[PDB]
């Protein structure tokens, strides 16, 4: 184990040995946003993808190209925490290589000119933190993977809600990545309709028309032909048997000599086999079944020209004859099977009006640009650009892969623009799939939807950024002269910029972290939205989009997602999934050779995974991959069965790869109904980091990988020894097989002390290690917030009894004891905060002076002569937080007035106070303070004494390593001087810089000696200038918006307690409110004294179903109760022998297990120090599905001497007497949510009211008043309260004159009131009168 | 824009104003309340009442001028919190929860000043709330005029509202734990400490039960004198020796005169409360049913709090017999299997098949698990040994009626039955395994599917009632009852609708509270059983009970004469009081949110007569 585990190690419990372990959990930003930058030679993924596709940009036939050589990113000014705390975005310069080349204007092409530009630079790129988020204005942005319909075709059914006549009309819709949509639906007369975007439905056979084919050719391509021949008489028909399906016959059907079908008999099955073996091809046919048909072709007259039949028309008695007279031997007629084979194309080509090309793109164009007369190369250039033009319209490498796959053909890699084949085959699809030789697509099908990550998003908003400027680019080096411009007069980097921090700041998945848990943040980062652009709308979507697919099985976790309006539109991703390479979803699996299940693991798509049988993870295997049982059960296609032991394909790779983090972090899941646990989970990612976090007494095992993997806790990168530790920084010794041979040193890794988080909560870290200690790489230096030695404590855990006690947990309410208060242990600290900003107006700039108009020297007290609160202070509501003047103008005081102004010292310019103020009922300690100043002639006090703190803490750290590297140089210039005459006796004596100034015997020897003093000389200066570099960094202003002077920002922090009417809950769901706090008195103890800490009902157990908490009760009785025996057995401290008996004794419990631990630690201290941390009680660890079984949990409660039933006999801490039937109890961990009751109470008398709706304001802030809406109106009117509504209509919020006379009328003890009209009422006449309409109000 | 729509005007600031006087905080439990009251926080009221301090500080001289009043109530000395409480005394606050579904959703309690900063509800009123304690909020207005007070006390109270404006039954019938300690209380057991020993009275009992040497169950027998209003209003007692449990005897004690002992001789579960809630309110009247329903409160509270009843793993038992079942089952689905692979039978028949079979394997561990659970308690009396209805806490909140049905109890310790898969087709192979047991991924994955269905489905059903409600009450406003009588004699010849099998809805019920059309002969013509237009109470449903009408003609609102709305006498009585309905009651909005609220859960070869009859 590691030196980290090594203190303080999880008893396992868990059955199965894990073959794999979890991988890195944010796998998914970091290497998506690492495949956007990627300099790549081939064109992928990249920036450089981008730059080809707008690139080169060629004048309108100015012959002066552009061309692009590659990019570069600039080394950002600002690091990621400096950059944070200065409130300025981390990003990147990013500069590009072009290159201007200027022709011959009348001669053959050859590169006159040349010019390079000197990597000019074209804005600013954010660049993405170590652990996956963004910084963009000193807040910490996540942008959220979007999932969406991935680009191809789609067939539709949606019946059952056309006519409600049944009639199912099928459609595909091709979808692009970038460009219109196609649509092809169908009509009640099976006529295939097209529909641009959102239009009206043409027939479809225009778009044909458009494609350049000719009538005879497309109903060539479409319908099969029927031939009739005449030979020596009558009209005979060249038949293919098997087409005679189904068909009453309606005619005597002979051939060949012999009737086969009499003239009445439907044909039989008889018949049928009978013709087929015979190959009847030819048979003759009574003129009046052709009496009927159709005709396919235009058949001309040959001889004189003149057309008779036009192609598709029907046939009459007279087109007959005149064919049989023209001498016309094949006719081709066309095959209507009305049950399978239908006329669509012919029906189409009927209604369709369009007979030429031409007319074709002009109703296109009449379509696209309704009202401007078309011309031909106008709808040419229309069409063109619509759907074939690669600009415009591309699909993708990934759509036209779906493309091709949905028309099956074996080839991947197509061409982004639609080709006409692509077209008639889809059409060719759909009227199959019509007939019934096909299946529909189901939406849900995970192989339909694609994950856009942030790269490619990105990508994207750049090519558009792009797009913008070359147009612009285009035109100004069309108009404008060629040769006079070098390349960066015509390169603005603003509109790249503008787009790119657009995109990031203002959009809708691009939000806020959600930090006040590390699991908030974990699983924040790895989530999937429905939402955004080109995404379904809450109110638009069906509940079938919203159900769970079963494809989602490994993939997305089924469980975890938002209980509110949107359920099922988050879906957060499972545990093990990955992003295939077209941004697909994969899950990994096990293969299994014929009967041994191996151990090489592949990774499957959905597609891939629908077509092979996987076997189940709980499933026994023997030492070798075989499976216990001789049928095993299975999934195949989407079903579960049993299958044999050789018949297995793959196996899953483990229980958790169903499921989230957050629902892989419950213990107990598998007892727990899925409702609950959803609720759980979501509501346990809103916990709040207590003061000191501990641990789980039960937990998953998880723990410890979510928290090492987010970045919260301080990891170290090169393993060595601690040299210094401080509370605010830790100082190691790096080993010297990580230690760089140049210029190595030492690492330092300075901690964060209380800053607020986005929520308010407070971020604080605490040191594990100490003094001298050895650390590899991977432990945990420092615990991050609500963290312990690495593992994740969310809450605590605490001795819970279940009962009712006298009906205060009476509903899902909860009681605690006064001991949880008086321990301390639920209490939270929050933290605001503030801002006062000087501005520059017109008037005069505003001044910070402390010197304020009509103020008590009481106010003044707590501020210094700068005008900011002293750090430390104590303040409360209404306290001036800082001290602001208004500047006052046209004084113009009379010559006397000034100078008695003068004597007494009054000042004009003032006047006015714009001073800030704590705002109302909030009260805390100012722990911090900072000073931003846009212009300032020199630095404040203030900004000093920041900079000054700043600055010495910095100058320690370059002088510690300094210090190192001169005892380092010091060591090897005594080494080289005891070379050439040893001297040791006066030397050590004598000073140390006394040691460049001695001299040695004139040899190589003093050319050393030289060396070492001038690098002695090289250190010092390159420290100089690092130093002032930093200096010159550190104290430069940080660039603020026009018009403002300075901002001040002061950090408030309070100290919040629990107290009734907080919400805690525990994780399976169940809630409540802290409803009373007992004396310790009155809380129920066992006989041997010990009070219980909380009181819950045992009526939220059997409706709702989440039997978690009782076995969690169970076991975690069973580790206090161990806990409890190690502590009894170390107070006495008998001997380490006993203690490593009693401690193997109980890490071995039973067998099957894999634990493997005890007895390699050192004999005797550090078996001391873990014993000293699992005294405590030692931690389980519960796998989801491998969990402890009722045996095993009844063992270790018998190890501990408790009764095997989990139930104690107990005693009324109030009455004394006992309680029947023994009762439940044992620990269970609890946490507190952040919903704190003195955040959400509120209550108003009389205050400010709105300025045009004289109203009471809404809001918190402002105090503001209740909604009395509609329905409450209602409630009111079902009983007969005529004069409480009334009153509360004008009274209470509308009449002014009302209101201030009921407010005098109340003081004097009499309770009448005046209604009049509302003034609400008012404004409606004045907004219905400013339109053209009189209304008055009449009077008789 | 500004004009239509919801944002812009009528619904946003002129029917969804913004009142002054009014604060929001979570709720919470507080037992000890009396009914008709509510804990509220000083601070907040400190703020509301405000001006009232400073009349009455003025009025009592303690202060000059009312900035001095604002620095006493700043500084918060003694005499302004006694002169608070003196001023909160009589006056009653308006109480709402958010979604406002009918007219309970505004109730009017007086406040008592309490320490904290969560308002204390009255457990009672939750029912009719639809109120939970995990975070709800509610909002708390204040009437300022004298009317508005008597109209709060009056029209608003609590006690005045007890029976629903949908139907006439008793809305705060208690919930969960009251009706476990008196299921607690009241069961009897075989044999226990004092068996069979005779008390002179209830008194005695507790000195037993208080003092250990008594059995809180045990039969007994006791002198008990009830009292009746058998006379014209005079009671008269009876006095008598019943056999009895200690438990009966001690609810007894708070039990007004009016009611027959019978009562709480039985079981007493929620439907035997709720029947000895309406009886008692149907004898004696308001008052006595208030301070009854208070006193079965706080004594189902502490004696559910001296029971003790927990649950823990081992009280769930899982029945012996399951796993043989089980495989029995899935060798009979393995036969139906191989006999359809050599092609006898279809798919469909095969997939009834199973289907049906599972069905029956699950019917049959349930009735197993039931027998096994149910009377298991085999405890012995002096010598032989005997069997009784099982004492096992999860068994009791079954029975009881507290929480869980039957459907529930299998959920817990049976197979969890038969899934839907996303299109209604049900799935082959059930789920096993219970939550006492561990399920697999499967079984799991599929009870994952159907929660969230059942989720999404709550969701839009609230949104579609919502909307529907609000339709509702928006088309019927406007009507009132205008006229006292119209005087017609038209009407609706009302029946006992049978569907099918039997009596559905019996006439009695469908009857009472409605006025006649005219007057009904008894099966033999010229005896008139009631005069023309007479309210039916229950004394005359009583009495055509005892006779054989089938069916009546009374009079509907829908035939009422009355132009411009209806008369008093076509409507009828029903009310949260009892009475006639009163002129000017807006019935239509009544009527509208009755609809509204509870809209939120929203062969054949021969016939064979059941019953021998013509
Ligand atoms: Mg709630
Ligand atoms: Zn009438």
């Amino acid at each position: 184990y590691s030196y980290t585990e090594k203190k303080r190690i999880r008893k396992d419990f868990g059955k199965r040995p894990q073959v794999l372990d979890v991988p890195y959990l944010l796998s998914i930003q970091l290497d998506s946003f690492q495949k956007f930058i990627e300099q790549d030679p081939e064109g992928q993924y990249g920036l450089e993808a981008a730059f080809r596709s707008v690139f080169p940009i060629q004048s309108y036939s100015g012959n002066s190209e552009l061309q692009y050589v590659s990019y570069r990113l600039g080394e950002p000014v600002f690091d990621v925490q400096e950059c944070q705390i200065r409130g300025v975005t981390y990003s990147a310069p990013l500069r590009v290589k072009l290159r201007l080349v200027i022709y011959e204007r009348e001669a053959p092409e050859g590169t006159v000119k040349d010019i390079k530009e000197q990597e000019v630079y074209m804005g600013e790129i954010p660049l993405m933190t170590d652990n996956g988020t963004f910084v963009i204005n000193g807040t910490e942005r996540v942008i959220v993977s979007q999932l969406h319909r991935s680009p191809g075709v789609f067939f539709d059914s949606d019946k059952g809600k056309t006519h409600s006549s049944g009639k199912v009309l099928y459609n595909a819709r091709i979808i692009p990545y970038r460009g219109s949509w196609l649509d092809f639906e169908f009509d009640p007369k099976d006529n295939l309709f097209v529909r641009i975007d959102r239009r009206r439905k043409l027939p479809a056979t225009i778009i044909l028309r458009a494609l350049n084919y000719t009538t005879e050719q497309i109903l060539d391509l479409f319908f099969e032909k029927v031939i009739f021949e005449i030979r020596d008489n009558k009209l005979q028909m060249e038949l293919v048997p098997e087409r005679l399906r189904g068909e009453t016959a309606s005619f005597d059907i002979e051939a060949n000599g012999k009737v086969y079908v009499e003239k009445g008999r439907r044909i039989t099955a008889r018949h049928i086999r009978q013709l087929e073996k015979d190959d009847v091809k030819l048979i003759e046919v009574p003129v009046e079944y052709i009496a009927g048909k159709v005709v396919a072709k235009d058949y001309i007259d040959e001889s004189t020209g003149e057309l008779i039949c036009a192609a598709n028309m029907e046939l009459s008695l007279d087109l007959l004859a005149k064919l049989s007279q023209s001498g016309h031997k094949r006719i081709e007629t066309l095959f209507t099977n009305d049950l399978d084979h239908g006329p669509y194309i012919s029906e189409t080509l009927r209604v369709d009006p369009t007979n030429d090309r031409l007319s074709a793109l002009v109703e296109i164009y009449r379509m696209m640009r309704p009202g401007e007369p078309p011309t031909r190369e106008a709808a040419e250039s229309l069409f063109e650009n619509l759907f074939f033009s690669e600009d415009r319209y591309d699909l993708s490498a990934v759509g036209r892969m779906k493309f091709n796959r949905s028309l099956l053909r074996e080839e991947i890699e197509g061409s982004g623009i639609l080709s006409k084949d692509d077209i008639i085959d889809v059409m060719k699809k759909l009227i199959d799939i019509r007939n019934g030789k096909g299946e529909v697509d189901d939406i849900d099908h995970l192989g339909n939807r694609r994950i856009r990550s942030v790269g490619e998003m990105a990508e994207n908003q750049f090519r558009v950024g792009l797009v913008r400027v070359e147009r612009a680019v285009k035109e100004r080096l069309s108009l404008g002269d060629l040769d006079t411009l070098m390349p960066q007069d015509m390169i603005n980097a603003k509109p790249i910029s503008a787009a790119v921090k657009e995109f990031f700041g203002s959009s809708q998945l691009s939000q806020f972290m959600d930090q006040n848990n590390p699991l908030s943040e974990i699983t924040h980062k790895r989530r999937i939205s429905a939402l955004g652009p080109g995404g379904l709308t809450r109110e638009r979507a069906g509940f079938e989009v919203r159900d769970v697919h079963p494809t989602h099985y490994g993939r997305v976790c089924p469980i975890e997602t938002p209980e509110g309006p949107n359920i099922g539109l988050i879906n957060s991703l499972s545990v093990y999934a990955q992003t295939n390479e077209y941004g697909f979803l994969e899950t990994p699996y096990r293969k299994v050779t014929d009967g041994v299940v191996t151990d090489e693991i592949h990774y499957l798509s959905a597609i891939e995974e629908g077509n092979y049988v996987i076997a189940q993870a709980n499933s026994n295997l023997d030492e070798e991959g075989h499976f216990v049982e001789d049928l095993v059960t299975c999934r195949s296609k989407g079903e579960s069965s049993l299958f044999s032991r050789d018949q297995v394909d793959y196996m899953d790779v483990s229980t958790q790869q169903v499921v989230s983090v957050g629902a892989s972090l419950i213990p107990f899941l598998e007892h727990d109904d899925a409702n609950r646990a959803l609720m759980g989970a979501n509501m346990q990612r809103q916990a709040v980091p207590t003061l000191r976090a501990d641990k789980p007494l039960v937990g998953t095992g998880m723990e410890r990988a979510v928290a090492v993997d987010s970045g919260v806790t301080a990891v170290a990168k090169r393993g060595g020894v601690v040299q210094y530790v401080d509370a605010s920084r830790i100082v190691i010794k790096v080993n010297e097989d990580e230690m760089y041979p140049g210029e190595a040193g030492i690492d330092i890794y300075n901690l964060t002390k209380y800053t607020r988080s986005n929520q308010n909560t407070c971020i604080n870290q605490m040191p594990c290690v100490s003094l001298g200690e050895p650390v590899e790489r991977g432990d945990v230096l420092a615990d991050g917030p609500s963290t312990d030695l690495g593992e994740l404590a969310l809450g605590q855990n605490m001795r819970v009894a279940f009962m009712p006690w006298n009906g205060y947990n009476f509903e899902d309410s909860i009681l605690v004891s006064e001991r949880v208060v008086q321990e301390d242990r639920f209490t939270t600290i929050h933290i605001q905060e503030l801002a006062c900003v000087s501005r520059d107006t017109k008037l005069g700039p505003e001044e910070i002076t402390a010197d304020i108009p009509n103020v008590g020297e009481a106010a003044l007290s707590k501020l210094d002569e700068s005008g900011i609160v002293y750090i430390g202070a104590e303040v409360t509501g209404g306290d001036i937080l800082v001290g602001k003047v208004t500047p006052k103008g046209e004084t113009q005081l009379t010559p006397e007035e000034k100078l008695l102004r003068a004597i007494f010292g009054e000042k004009a310019s003032d006047v006015k106070d714009s001073s800030l103020r704590v705002p109302n009922g909030v009260s805390g300690t100012v722990i911090d303070v900072q000073v931003f100043t846009r212009d300032g002639v020199e630095k404040d006090k203030r900004a000093l004494e920041i900079e000054e703190m700043q600055l010495k803490q910095a100058k320690k750290d370059l002088s510690e390593e300094l210090q190192i590297l001169e005892a380092g140089l010091f060591s090897r210039i005594r080494a080289v001087l005891v070379a050439g005459g040893v001297e040791a006796e006066k030397l050590d004596k004598l000073p140390r810089d006394r040691w460049l100034e001695l001299g040695l015997t004139d040899e190589e020897k003093q050319n050393q000696l030289e060396q070492l003093a001038e690098q002695y000389d090289e250190l010092k200066h390159e420290f100089e200038k690092k130093l002032e570099a930093k200096r010159r960094k550190i104290t430069q202003g940080d660039d603020l918006a026009p018009g403002v002077l300075k901002i001040v920002k002061v950090y408030l922090a309070v100290k919040r307690r629990i107290q009734p009417g907080d919400k805690m809950a525990g994780r399976h769901g169940n809630k409540g409110v802290i409803s009373k706090i007992n004396p310790i008195e009155d809380m129920p103890y066992d006989e041997n004294g010990t009070p219980v800490d909380i009181v819950l009902n045992p009526l939220g157990v059997p409706s709702r179903m989440n039997i978690g908490q009782i076995l969690e009760t169970h076991l975690g009785m069973a580790a206090k109760g161990i806990g409890d025996k190690i502590n009894a057995m170390l107070k006495q401290q008998q001997e380490v022998a006993k203690l490593r008996e009693f401690i193997q004794r109980a890490y071995d419990l039973g067998a099957d297990v894999r634990q493997k631990v005890d007895l390699s630690t050192f004999s005797d201290e550090e078996v001391m120090r873990l014993a000293e941390n699992l005294r405590k009680g030692m931690p389980i660890a519960t796998p989801v599905f491998d969990g402890a079984k009722e045996a095993e949990i009844k063992e270790l409660l018998k190890l501990g001497d408790l009764p095997t039933s989990g139930q104690i006999r107990l005693y009324d801490g109030r009455t004394g007497e006992q309680f029947e039937r023994p009762v439940t109890v044992g620990y269970m961990y609890m946490l507190k949510l952040n919903h704190l009751v003195d955040d959400k109470m509120h209550a108003r008398s009389t205050g400010s009211y709105s300025l045009v709706t004289q109203q009471p304001l809404g809001g918190k802030a402002q105090f503001g008043g209740q909604r009395f809406g509609e329905m409450e109106v209602w409630a009111l009117e079902a009983y007969g309260a005529a004069y409480t509504l009334q009153e509360m209509l004008t009274v209470k919020s509308d009449d002014v004159n009302g209101r201030t006379k009921m407010y005098k009328n109340i003081v004097d003890g009499n309770h009448q009131m005046e209604p009049g009209m509302p003034e609400s009422f008012n404004v409606l006449l004045k907004e219905i009168r400013s339109l053209g309409i009189n209304i008055e109000l009449e009077d008789e | 824009d500004m004009i239509k729509g919801k944002q812009g005007r009528f619904r946003q600031n002129l029917l969804g104003k913004r009142v002054d006087y009014s604060g929001r905080s979570v709720i919470t439990v507080g037992p000890y309340l009396r009914l008709h009251q509510c804990g509220l926080p000083k601070k907040m009221a400190l703020e509301l009442f405000k001006p009232f301090i400073y009349g009455k500080l003025e009025l009592r001289g303690l202060a000059t001028t009312i900035k001095a009043a604002k620095k006493m109530v700043e500084r918060e000395e003694a005499v302004v919190w006694d002169i608070l409480d003196e001023v909160i005394r009589e006056h009653p606050v308006l109480l709402n929860r958010a979604p406002t579904l009918h007219r309970l959703g505004i109730q009017a309690f007086e406040p008592v000043l309490i320490e904290g900063k969560a308002i204390q509800l009255h457990p009672l009123v939750c029912a009719a709330y639809n109120a939970d304690f995990d975070g709800d909020q509610m909002a708390v207005h204040v009437p300022l005029t004298l009317e508005a007070q008597l109209e709060a006390r009056a029209l608003m109270m609590s006690t005045n509202n007890i029976l629903s404006p949908a139907n006439g039954e008793p809305i705060i019938v208690p919930s969960q734990d009251v009706v476990l300690g008196l299921y607690y209380m009241t069961r009897d057991c075989v044999n226990a400490k004092g068996e069979g020993m005779v008390l002179t009275g209830p008194k005695e009992a507790e000195r037993l039960y208080r003092s250990g040497l008594a059995s809180l169950h045990a039969r007994v027998k006791v002198r008990i004198t009830e009292y009746e209003k058998d006379a014209n209003g005079e009671l008269v007692a009876k006095t008598s020796l019943k056999d009895t449990t200690v438990g009966r005897a001690i609810l007894w004690m708070i039990v007004p005169k009016g009611l027959p002992y019978s009562i709480v001789n039985q079981a007493l579960g929620k439907k035997a409360i709720s029947k000895m809630l309406n009886t008692c309110y149907r004898i004696l009247g308001l008052k006595p049913t208030v301070i009854f329903a208070d006193q079965i409160m706080y004594t189902g509270f502490a004696y559910a709090a001296r029971s003790g009843a927990s649950v823990g793993i081992d009280d769930m038992v899982i029945p012996e017999k399951k796993h043989e079942i089980i495989s029995e089952a899935e060798a009979e689905v393995a036969e139906i299997q191989e006999q359809f692979q050599s092609g006898l039978v279809t798919a469909g028949e095969r997939y009834n098949k199973v289907i049906d079979i599972w069905a029956a394997a699950n019917d049959r561990v349930s009735k197993a698990m039931m027998d096994n659970l149910q009377t298991e308690t085999v405890i012995n009396r002096d010598g032989q040994e005997e069997k009784q209805v099982s004492f096992n806490s999860i068994y009791m909140m079954a029975d009881s009626g507290a929480r869980g049905s039957a459907a529930q109890i299998r959920q817990l310790a049976g197979m969890r039955g038969l899934m839907a898969k996303p299109d209604g087709s049900i799935i082959e192979t059930p789920i096993t395994a219970n939550f006492r047991e561990g399920l697999n991924v499967l079984q799991y994955f599929i009870s994952t599917h159907g929660a969230r269905k059942g989720l999404a489905d709550t969701a839009l059903k609230t949104a579609n009632s919502g909307y529907l409600t609000r339709r509702l009450v928006d088309v019927a406003q406007d009507l009132v009852v205008t006229e006292d009588d119209c005087g017609t004699h038209e009407g609706i010849m009302m029946t006992p609708v049978i569907e099918g099998g039997d009596v559905k809805e019996p006439l009695r019920d469908r009857v009472l509270g409605r006025v006649t059309a005219e007057d009904v002969l008894k099966p033999g013509t010229a005896d008139i059983l009631v005069p023309r237009n007479t309210l039916l109470h229950e004394q005359w449903c009583d009495l055509l009970e005892e006779n054989s009408v089938d069916a009546v003609k009374v009079r509907s609102v829908v035939s009422c004469d009355t132009d411009f709305g209806v008369c008093a006498h076509c409507y009828g009585r029903d009310l949260a009081r009892g009475h006639i309905i009163n002129k000017g009651e807006a019935i239509g909005v009544i009527a509208a949110q009755s609809i509204g609220e509870p809209g939120t859960q929203l062969a054949e070869s021969s016939i064979q007569v059941k019953n021998k009859g013509s």
